């Protein structure tokens, strides 16, 4: 959701990172120099993307961690995201860290995936 | 329906990011008292002077 | 008790002037025409 | 990562729903009779249907009487009032103790308000003073999404104005208290002056005005202080105020009486409720004639909430008498009011079993013949022995490096540590009041 | 109103008596004590005579023996509008303030007086309001229209009370009064009421303020606060002079009437000598109020002296005082009490119960049983059973001692118990 965008920007600000952003509401002229920008050599460590906007066919290799909030129904397209950054131009292995909380209805999703090999998930209750 | 248990979890996953529920943090301000209890006591002062 | 806090419209509200208000109901009209007159020419 | 101190191994009574207690239940061992008691006294509380209730329960030292007292706060939960005390605070030399004893009481009882409080706040435009008198002041606060302007009390005008604000910075005012706080310069501006101390915030999310529900609980005493002297306030004259009367000082039973009055009215319109609570009072032996005097009375006001004591003695002399006598030092004509709870010392394995509990919170590992001679220890010394030498015990581990507790590491806690008894031993024999 | 759970005194209400001042063999929970209660209505009906003042009245009896509850019952049955002082020994004894100032402030609190005072107001629901700034024609031109159920016109607002309401944000439509002489503004509420007829009405006030507030009040700059924060500190003499001249003048005017009212000590026993000798000149003053006062003890050792005085006081204090004696409880009183303090706590029990119970207070004690009434109802409910049965009283009588058990116990176990010396045994073994 981009209501977290925000508090992802500030959060950042907060401790002073170099960061910029990309989301649906990015222009579109200023999309592929800002992807320019990030994938040449420069001081930006992190780089805040959207399931939906840019998290589909983007060639970013500078990047080395995927870092994913949360994900409801990730077969392909959660996938797609954490490869996004894993590409042909990529010379170092690819970290990928998930966000999920404890005792909480991610947790259950993650728990009942394993017990399921991740097929399908369409009602989750405990 | 499905269109209810979606808006459930889907402000269940609005919590569970960020206290994102609509996100009322109290300033923790003190009381509203008004009755002052001394001030019914006035009329007898101004009174009794 | 008294609010400390008001809202206030800069073009409505005014200092010098405070002004508040709540068979058939109808008003009472003077049917004179002298009197019309009289008002109308003074 | 946690720290225990004699306590936090106990999260309940943990009896049954027919009120049997458990042999090994919630950290506890033995004592069943105590603990059925006082699941009883919990099920009075919580019928809140009667108050002035007195009980105390008398015992040994080391025998799980303050380990009850806390327990039952346990059970209670944390919505119910608890006020923890000691004999010896009742003394202040700033006021009288019978003031300090009721005003305790007063703290015991609790009670949950609910209220609805306005909030404005926004970006300034404008700030119009309308002037002998301080004159009111017209604000253009204005939000990102709405705008509109509003007059200010002089107090009000006197306390922004304090806040050196100016035009272009968010400020945040509160209607019901009057509370003035800038949160920044609007994020606007943030480009004005390429070097500037002031930090800038961006524009507040929503309309300017807000309201919202607290059901925020507030002590009876609480309301009562608040009535009977002055608090903060941001203007200067709170200050004053509040700086003029400094020293607390005893309140008059006509305050309470009308406190009374005005929380019984606003329970009639429904927007409070009463939660009574539980007092307790350690080492009651402590306190002396006059306190247990004007208790005698306290007991007998119909607001007064049910108070627990706890003491250990025998035969002994009420302090401030020369020559009354009386079990826990306690005046026979008060104990009359009083339910006494009696409290039995525990066996070896109920000693084994608490050892083996405070080990395991305490996360440590103890082999069999350590823990037989501790059992040993707490059995031939006292109980709290063991549980004040297990801590070495450990400490001795690590350095040894093993991971494990062994009859070196307790003998050699036994020959660098000594209890009452060998010190009271070396004090018999020695050379100059050793 | 008056918010209050269960108290020890709540049962009673009223005392009880008939118009031959005959006690009743039970009376508004009142049992018992015949020639207590009769002496009871004898001081209450010499309280309300007001022709007779300064006299002590002294009671005694055993401990939880009708004490206390002969002292609530004359209260109850005095009424409200009597001023009414019931404080501990103990209270007496503060730091920031003398014993004697302590005990003046007190013997001062329990005559009260009531003044009153004859105000004209308008009240009713309001319709119109203008107002309007000054021009050369006028400084300030204001009407407003009050409406009643039986009347409606316009008043003409000389200034100062256009300034008063502007001062308040006033909308029409809702109740308000306004009083002329003092120039306030009172909102009723909205129109939630319903007027009643004429605007302006003639009525008086009455105001029942005691003596120590009048003195308080006129001590300081602004007195009255220290009704409630009691750092009074010490009130001059002259000052209380003064007060006593002034009520004298008002009653000879007819401007205010004195109020008797009564002034309840209990623990005398412990009171200091000083307090006794104090209290030996004040109750031979003009303005006195009735004194009542209440010592279990008897034949010990008055506080601040080492000889031994009877009843713990002083024997000129006795003589300036008339001793009534309280007798001790019977069988047949007991369980009627019982009985009335378990409808009181709203608990049924049943007749072998009620029998039992009265066989274990008269053996123990009547506040043991009367405890035992309400901790015997939790393990009632604990059986899901309304009625209390002969089972649940003995569970609760052998879960929870009494003063000879526990008196006993320690005499057998006082090795495990801290002795007065100080010594303990916690060792189990050796
Ligand atoms: N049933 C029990 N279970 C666990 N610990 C107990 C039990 N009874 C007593 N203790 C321990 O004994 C110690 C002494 O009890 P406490 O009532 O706190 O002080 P004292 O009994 O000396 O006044 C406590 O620290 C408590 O941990
Ligand atoms: N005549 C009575 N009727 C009902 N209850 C009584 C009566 N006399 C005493 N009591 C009970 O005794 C208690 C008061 O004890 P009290 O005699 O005042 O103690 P003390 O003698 O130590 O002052 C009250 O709780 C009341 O319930
Ligand atoms: F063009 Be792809 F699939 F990144
Ligand atoms: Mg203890
Ligand atoms: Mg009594």
């Amino acid at each position: 959701m981009t209501k977290v965008l925000d508090v992802l920007e500030q959060f950042l600000n907060y401790h002073g990172y170099l960061y910029m952003r990309l989301d649906g509401a990015t222009k579109i002229e200023d999309r592929q120099i800002l992807t320019e920008r990030f994938n040449t050599d420069s001081r930006i460590t992190v780089f805040i993307l959207s399931s939906r906007s840019g998290g589909l066919g983007i060639n970013l290799t500078g990047a080395d961690t995927v870092i994913f909030y949360d994900s409801d129904w990730n077969p392909a397209m959660d996938k797609q995201c954490q490869d996004r950054c894993h590409r042909i131009g990529q010379t170092r292995d690819v970290h990928i860290y998930r966000f999920v909380s404890e005792h909480t209805i991610e947790s259950n999703i993650l728990k009942k995936a394993n017990q399921k090999r991740q097929l399908d998930n369409v009602v989750i209750q405990e | 329906n499905f269109m209810s248990i979606v808006n459930c979890l889907m402000q269940l996953r609005k919590v569970c990011n960020h206290p994102n529920l609509f996100e009322v943090r109290p300033i923790l301000t003190s009381f509203v008292l008004e009755h002052c209890v001394a001030s019914d006591y006035k009329d007898v002062e101004r009174t009794l002077l | 008790m008294k609010a400390l806090v008001e809202e206030i419209d800069k073009k409505t509200y005014n200092p010098d002037i405070y002004f508040t208000s709540l068979s058939r109901p109808v008003k009472r009209i003077n049917y004179s025409l002298a009197d019309l007159e009289a008002r109308l020419y003074t | 990562v946690t720290r225990t101190a004699a306590h936090t191994h106990i999260k309940g009574l943990g009896l049954d729903e027919s009120g049997v207690a458990k042999r090994v239940e919630g950290g506890f061992v033995g004592q069943i009779e105590a603990r059925e008691a006082c699941g009883v006294i919990v099920d009075l509380i919580k019928a809140k249907k009667m108050s002035g209730r007195a009980i105390l329960l008398a015992g040994g030292p080391s025998t799980g009487k303050t380990a009850l007292a806390l327990a039952i706060s346990q059970e209670l939960g944390p919505k119910v009032p608890f006020c923890p005390l000691v004999g010896s605070e009742l003394y202040s030399v700033e006021v009288k103790k019978t003031e300090t004893l009721m005003e305790n009481f007063r703290r015991a009882i609790g009670l949950r308000i609910k209220e609805t409080k306005e909030v404005y706040e926004g970006e300034v435009t404008e700030l119009t003073p309308e002037d002998k008198t301080i004159s009111h002041v017209i604000v253009g606060l204005k939000s990102a999404k709405g705008t509109k302007t509003l007059r200010l009390d002089p107090t009000i005008y006197e306390s922004i104005q304090r806040e050196k604000v100016s035009i272009g910075d968010v400020i945040y005012i509160e209607a019901n208290t009057g509370a003035v706080k800038r949160v920044g310069r609007s994020d606007a501006y943030a480009t004005e002056f390429d070097l500037e101390t002031e930090e800038y915030v961006p524009l507040p999310k929503g309309e300017v005005h807000k309201k919202k529900e607290i059901v925020q609980d507030v002590t009876l005493h609480d309301l009562d202080v608040a009535n009977a002297r002055p608090q903060g306030g941001q203007d200067v004259i709170s200050m004053m105020g509040q700086l003029l009367k400094p020293k607390k000082t005893e309140i008059t039973e006509k305050l309470r009486q009308e406190v009374n009055k005005v929380v019984a009215k606003y329970i009639d319109q429904g927007v409070a409720e009463l939660i009574p609570g539980v007092l307790f009072i350690d080492e009651v032996n402590m306190l002396d004639i006059e306190i247990f005097t004007y208790l005698n009375k306290a007991l007998e006001s119909n607001i007064a909430p049910v108070v627990v004591l706890a003491s250990n003695r025998g035969m002994t002399t009420v302090r401030g008498t020369e020559d009354v006598i009386s079990p826990h030092g306690v005046p026979p004509d008060l104990i009359d009011r009083l339910l006494i709870v009696r409290t039995l010392p525990y066996d070896k394995d109920e000693i084994r079993t608490i050892i083996e509990r405070r080990a395991t919170v305490e996360r440590l590992q103890v082999e069999s013949s350590a823990l037989d001679l501790l059992a040993t220890m707490g059995t031939e010394t006292s109980l709290r022995y063991a549980l004040q030498l297990l801590a070495p015990c450990g400490i001795l581990a690590q350095t040894s490096n093993r991971k494990e507790i062994v009859v070196n590491d307790v003998n050699e806690a036994k020959l660098l540590f000594l209890d009452a008894k060998r010190s009271t031993k070396i004090l018999e024999t020695s050379a100059n009041y050793l | 109103k008056s918010l209050s759970l269960i108290a020890a005194h709540s049962h009673i209400t009223g005392l009880g008596l008939d118009e031959n001042l005959q006690p009743r063999p039970t009376s508004e929970g009142m049992v018992g004590q015949l020639q207590a209660r009769r002496a009871a209505g004898v001081i209450l009906k010499m309280v309300q005579n007001g022709t007779i003042a300064g006299r002590a009245v002294l009671v005694a009896g055993p401990p939880s023996t009708g004490k206390t509850a002969l002292a609530m019952g004359v209260s109850q049955s005095l009424g409200k509008d009597v001023p009414f002082t019931a404080i501990a020994g103990s209270e007496i004894f503060s730091l920031e303030l003398s014993k004697t100032e302590a005990l003046t402030q007190a013997f001062r609190k329990s005559i009260g007086i009531k003044i009153k005072e004859e105000t004209e107001l308008i009240e009713g629901e309001v319709v119109e309001i203008q107002i309007d700034r000054s021009i050369t024609g006028g400084h300030k031109q204001g009407k407003l229209t009050i409406k009643t159920t039986d009347m409606e016109t316009i008043y003409e607002l000389g200034n100062k009370m256009i300034d008063g309401l502007t001062k308040e944000k006033v909308l029409a439509g809702d109740v308000i009064s306004i009083d002329k002489a003092s120039g306030k503004i009172t909102k009723l509420g909205r129109s939630v009421q319903c007027p009643e007829g004429e605007l302006q009405k003639r009525k008086t006030v009455v105001h029942t303020v005691s003596l120590h507030e009048i003195d308080v009040i006129n001590s300081r700059t602004q007195g009255f606060l220290a009704l409630f924060t009691g750092d009074t500190g010490e009130i001059r003499s002259e000052v209380r002079d003064q007060i006593n001249t002034k009520v004298a003048e008002w009653k000879e005017e007819g401007k205010a009437e004195i109020v008797p009212g009564v002034l309840f000590i209990d623990e005398v026993h412990m009171l200091d000598i000083e307090c006794f000798s104090f209290i030996n000149r004040a109750l031979e003053d003009e303005f006195a109020p009735i004194v009542m006062m209440a010592t279990n003890r008897g034949v010990s050792k008055t506080r601040g002296t080492n000889y031994k005085s009877p009843h713990g006081l002083p024997l000129d204090l006795l003589d300036r005082s008339i001793i009534i004696t309280t007798k001790s409880y019977n069988e047949q009183e007991i369980k009627t009490i019982l009985s009335i303090r378990a409808q009181e706590e709203e608990v049924e029990l049943s007749s072998d119960a009620l029998d039992l119970l009265t066989k274990t207070g008269v053996e123990t004690s009547l506040r043991y049983s009367s405890n035992l009434i309400s901790v015997a109802q939790q393990i009632a409910m604990k059986r899901k059973n309304n009625t209390v049965e002969v089972e649940d009283v003995k569970r609760a009588y052998l879960l929870f001692l009494d003063s000879a058990r526990s008196v006993k116990y320690v005499q057998e176990n006082e090795s495990q118990y801290i002795d007065d010396q100080g010594n303990v045994q916690i060792s189990i073994a050796k």
